[PDB]
């Protein structure tokens, strides 16, 4: 029947892809990186602790000026912090207390949030009345929101738990594009440096390189043995890193189209909740469930430090645009600034 | 020459309570009523130790009568604040069980502030008599065992350590009333040492350190041998050494903070 | 040190922290429960867009029970005081799955300090079925525990089966308790109006046991 | 939508007393600190009072301290000024001003209509200097106004608290530049602010006929707030 | 019926598109990530500690 021959064709194509990937691989990154000087011990100390959240912290995002940031917690508050002086610029109450993501508009006029309400809420920070108002509510997803990222003041990409991403137009509220093809729930996404591409990792242990313009899955990457919780582009937008429940990080390269390096150790057995890079893409700041955040040497995979100051699991972390400080949230309701 | 032993004991007590106070103050997370009361106890013990060191130094180097008279009142305020912090901690423990559900409201903070204010107002009220109201320098007012304090004050401050022990024991009896029920319920569907050991440690050390002096102060005068008043005031400092270990240094979070 | 404008910013920060404290004062005054169970378990009978919150007040204490593909979201709930678990006393042999589900809850890493209230629903159906077990061969070698206090006018076989199910749950309950959390079982029928006081008392003695363990008295 | 309507003006005999009210409608009143700023008839602006958000800080000018009392009523959205023992120098038009302070905000960005008060006949403060006080211009030509300060306004944190206001004939002032380089909201981008330390210059390009009025500089570095004499732009 | 053949054929075009790309050797796709890091290493605060004089969080 058609089904059988189609199955043989599909498995033949899969094996051909695997064989091509194997052929393209000649020298590993580790072999080439045998002569570069080691990074050396990395010592980071806390500089600010931001208290005021009532419950666990779910998401965190910097501003583009490297000074303001926004955080969301279980209590239903979205708080804007002036990291330099530890001031509360804004405190926004949420209609729904189940929020799992937050974003800060690259221009700085809006913030975004969402969660188990399946709706993405956009808040205007610069009203003429002197307050903060709900600018827009985007609905249409059939599942909970996992991540959202602004492209500009008018466009925002969102990833839901129904295995589909989206690309909205905020003025109207209608999805100009839809991305489908994942098997499980999508847990994260990461816009490219130029905003022309983005990736996403799902519960099916796979990552897909999408295309915002039209919406075709350019490439698919596999190799993780469990869910992928966090994803991030390399600073040059020509690679990315994925963190999963199997206590391993993986560095994928888009051009070669296969895994390059794995960051793991036997004495590490906990999952990974968040990853981030450094301004030069030489450090990889993973966030584990054992309350710590190892600092991997991206080009050698040999650890170079730890950020051990949190009393509970680290649920999110981020690095500023200028690469001057790294913020980390956690389930004890405190954000910490490090450098 | 037991004064040297007294001074070194005071120094050790002060060191322990200073460590406790530093640990409590350093962490901004420890601001619950229990931590406030424990810090109050630690501060009172530290003040008592410092007073005992200063009086040894004064009577050893600076032979000033006014300094000795002030410090033999400071130590009397410190060891009345420390034995009032315990009765405060115990009334906090019994309402954190009688009111397990509403224990995390704001009324508990108000009662903690009220207890602290009424703990320190009494240490001041029954620690100013050795200097202000009645002394042994003149007046012939039935001078007590200790060098400058009247017998009446030292009887009043023995009737207190008895009333404050009786209430404490009553409240711990009421607590055991509940502990037994819970232990029976747990053992029912599972088919004593911990409770007994903890109660004995926290209620026998307190008694077996402040009953000797509190009885000497009622059955003695200025004609008794001096060593007696040195013999019955070592257990008092031993209790101030013990209390930090029992309370502050047996909490999981405090121990974790200490390990760092 | 501060400028004329930075002082106003700090004043705004303080006036925000004031409202944050005012909200925290009410956040801690409520007890959060996680009602759980299957569609036919009987959750709807007990209640007397993926989340169904609820509010009620018992003796001036406010509760925030909210009824809720479970491996992820339930993991973010390590702050509740008690979990209300509803099971059906009738064995397709989906009951085993319930047991498995219970097991998954008990051994979860982030739910090792949350005690579980257990409701064993549908007593009338179980009694009718027994009067009119077979799927668990171990029921043959089971004797009613002496502590049992069966209701009057009840056949001993119904008591045998009922306590067999209850102890089957308590077996996995007591395996690795470690003293940080326990299980509070109840035999709730279809028409029962006291199910709220049971949750009230179980939530009270959960906290009493936590405190006692803090003081080393238990 | 935003309105600040002042009332309670008129004729007063010397030594009397009066009350001025400011009804605010169209914005979150409780989130804004408020100022009373007065202008004598043939003179420039002069700061008078200040009451912060929540009534937690009240400042007065040295010329009115003791006599004038400022207050606010948030529930009904009103701002009050009580004046007692009125001299003959308290003849002026009073303006109600709003101001919000947080990181990156724009203080002094809305002025009320203002109310007139007439009374029948019977130090270490920073001084702002506008040496030039008149400039004739023609449409299509670039202008340059200047302000000078007795003290360095550049604060340690990196700010420079200087403001620019434009009053057209018959209308209340209007914010143009805040902190000497940040253009306000709703102002054409031809205006630009510059300066360093103590000398500041406002440059205008593509001048039109709707830019005729008096231009004031103000300092917010430390209280009291001090205005300039006021440069005037004349039509050719 | 129709759904199975439809999804199978759609996966067929998807596999065609994915396999029609032009891949490069890892030896070159890995040297770029080295050159990028070496070039931009200087202006990387977290990598190279900076004196507290110009550290905003000092
Ligand atoms: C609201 C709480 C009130 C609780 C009251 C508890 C009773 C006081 C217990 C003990 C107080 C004992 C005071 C001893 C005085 C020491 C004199 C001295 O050091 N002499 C050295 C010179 O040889």
């Amino acid at each position: 029947s058609e089904l059988d021959q189609l199955r043989q064709e599909a498995e033949q194509l899969k094996n051909q892809i695997r064989d091509a990937r194997k052929a393209c691989a000649d020298a590993t990154l580790s072999q080439i990186t045998n002569n570069i000087d080691p990074v050396g011990r990395i010592q980071m100390r806390t500089r600010r602790t931001l208290r005021g959240h009532l419950a666990k912290i779910y998401a965190m995002h910097w501003g583009t000026d490297s000074r303001l940031l926004v955080s969301a917690s279980q209590d239903g508050k979205l708080i804007i912090w002036d990291s330099y002086t530890t001031n509360k610029v804004h405190a926004i109450p949420l209609r729904s207390s189940w929020v799992m993501t937050c974003a800060y508009a690259p221009s700085g006029n809006y913030v975004a949030c969402g969660g188990l309400d399946n709706i993405c809420s956009i808040y205007n920070l610069k009203t003429r009345e002197g307050n903060v108002r709900v600018s827009r509510e985007l609905a249409g997803h059939t599942g909970y929101l996992s991540c959202c990222r602004f492209l500009d003041d008018n466009q925002i990409v969102t990833s839901s738990g129904d295995t589909t991403c989206a690309l909205w137009d905020i003025e109207t509220g209608q999805q100009t594009t839809t991305f489908t093809g994942h098997t499980g729930d999508v847990m994260s996404l990461s816009l490219a440096p130029d905003t022309r591409l983005f990736v996403s990792g799902a519960c099916d242990a796979s990552a897909k390189l999408w295309d915002v313009r039209e919406g075709m899955c350019r490439q698919t990457f596999t190799g993780h043995e469990s869910d992928i919780n966090a994803i991030c582009f390399f600073p040059n937008g020509n690679a990315f890193a994925t963190g999963s429940d199997d206590a391993t990080c993986r560095l994928f390269d888009l051009r070669a189209d296969q895994e390059l390096m794995t960051y793991s150790h036997d004495n590490i057995i906990c999952g990974i909740t968040s990853v981030s890079f450094s301004k030069s893409g030489r450090l990889l700041l993973a966030g584990y469930d054992d309350f710590n955040c190892n600092v991997w040497d991206a080009l050698k995979a040999d650890r170079a430090g730890v950020l051990a100051g949190h009393d509970n699991r680290v649920s999110c972390l981020g690095v500023t645009d200028d690469g001057m400080a790294v913020a980390t949230g956690s389930w004890d309701s405190f954000l910490k600034i490090w450098n | 020459a037991w004064d040297v032993v007294l001074c070194i004991s005071g120094t050790l007590v002060s060191c322990e309570n200073a460590l406790v106070v530093a640990i409590i103050v350093g962490t901004p997370a420890f601001r619950a009523p229990m931590f406030l009361l424990v810090g109050s106890l630690a501060v009172a013990d530290l003040l008592a130790g410092l007073g005992l060191v200063l009086h040894f130094a004064a009577v050893f180097c600076i032979g000033s009568a006014e300094m000795s008279l002030v410090l033999v009142g400071v130590l009397a305020m410190a060891f009345t604040a420390s034995i009032g912090s315990l009765l405060a901690i115990t009334v906090d423990r019994y309402l954190s069980l009688y009111n397990a559900l509403t224990y995390y409201s704001e009324t508990t903070v108000t009662r903690t502030y009220v207890m602290l204010a009424l703990v320190w107002g009494g240490a001041l009220g029954l620690g100013l008599l050795p200097v202000l109201a009645w002394n042994c320098l003149d007046g012939l007012t039935t001078c007590g065992v200790v060098y400058p304090l009247s017998k009446n004050h030292l009887v009043v401050l023995a009737i207190a350590f008895f009333m404050v022990f009786g209430i404490m024991l009553q409240l711990y009896a009421q607590i055991c009333r509940i502990v037994c029920r819970h232990a029976q319920q747990i053992a029912l569907q599972r088919h004593t040492r911990k409770g007994i050991a903890t109660l004995a440690v926290v209620l026998g050390a307190f008694a077996a350190c402040w009953l000797p002096f509190t009885v000497y102060c009622l059955l003695g005068d200025a004609h008794s041998p001096p060593l007696y008043t040195y013999l019955t005031l070592l257990p008092a400092t031993y209790n101030s050494m013990i209390n930090p270990i029992i309370y502050a240094f047996r909490n999981q979070d405090v121990q974790k903070v200490l390990w760092a | 040190t501060l400028s004329a404008e930075d002082k106003a910013a700090v004043e705004r920060s303080k006036m925000i922290e004031k409202q944050l404290q005012k909200d925290k004062q009410v956040y801690r005054a409520t007890h959060r429960l996680l009602l759980l169970g299957a569609g036919e378990s009987g959750k709807s009978t007990i209640v007397k867009s993926g989340i169904f919150e609820t509010k009620f007040q018992v003796d001036k204490v406010n509760f925030h029970m909210f009824d809720v593909e479970r491996r992820k979201w339930i993991q973010c709930f390590n702050d509740v005081t008690a979990i209300i678990f509803v099971v059906a006393s009738s064995s397709t042999n989906r009951l085993q799955e319930a047991l498995n589900l219970f097991k998954s809850i008990w051994n979860n890493r982030w739910l090792r300090t949350i005690s579980v209230i257990l409701f064993l629903n549908k007593q009338d159906l179980l009694a009718e079925k027994v009067l009119a077990e077979d799927y668990f061969p171990e029921f043959a070698r089971y004797t009613t525990p002496e502590d049992a206090t069966p209701e009057p006018g009840e056949d001993p076989r119904v008591t045998r089966a009922k306590y067999f199910i209850r102890d089957e749950f308590l077996r996995i309950s007591t395996a690795s308790g470690d003293g940080r959390h326990y299980c509070y079982p109840h035999f709730t029928c279809a028409v029962d109006t006291e199910n709220i006081r049971r949750v009230f008392n179980d939530c009270r003695d959960i906290i009493q046991r936590m405190h006692l363990r803090q003081y080393e008295l238990l | 939508d935003v309105q600040l309507v002042e009332s309670g003006g008129g004729l007063v005999q010397p030594g009397g007393s009066r009350k001025l009210s400011c009804s605010a409608s169209g914005f979150a009143f409780s989130s804004f600190g408020m100022h009373w700023v007065r202008q004598a008839p043939e003179k420039g602006l002069e700061w008078v009072a200040y009451i912060s958000s929540g009534s937690g800080t009240i400042y007065y000018a040295d010329t009115v301290k003791g006599r004038f009392t400022i207050s606010r009523d948030d529930p009904k959205n009103t701002l009050f000024l009580q004046m007692t023992s009125l001299r003959s120098e308290d003849t002026a038009m009073y303006y109600c001003v709003r101001s919000i302070y947080y990181y990156g905000s724009s203080p002094f960005d809305f002025w009320g209509q203002g109310t007139t008060l007439t009374v029948s006949s019977g130090g270490s403060d920073i001084v702002m200097t506008q040496a030039t006080s008149s400039v004739p211009v023609t449409p299509g030509l670039s202008v340059s106004i200047s302000c000078r300060s007795s003290k360095s306004l550049l604060h340690s944190n990196g700010n420079t608290y200087l403001y620019w206001f434009l009053q057209r004939p018959g209308q209340s002032p209007q914010l143009l530049i805040y902190r000497m380089s940040n253009l306000a909201s709703g102002v054409p981008d031809r205006f630009s602010g510059s300066g360093s330390g103590t000398a500041f210059t406002l440059t205008i390009s593509r001048l039109e006929a709707e830019d005729v009025g008096v231009y004031y500089c103000m300092q917010h570095l430390e209280y009291p707030l001090t205005f300039g004499a006021g440069t005037k732009l004349e039509l050719k | 019926n129709t759904a199975s053949i439809a999804q199978a054929r759609k996966l067929v075009e998807q596999l065609k598109m994915e396999a029609n790309i032009d891949r490069i050797k890892v030896s070159k796709a890995a040297a770029d990530l080295m050159a990028y890091c070496e070039a931009h290493a200087k202006e990387d605060p977290l990598l190279t500690p900076v004196p507290a004089s110009e550290n905003p969080f000092r």
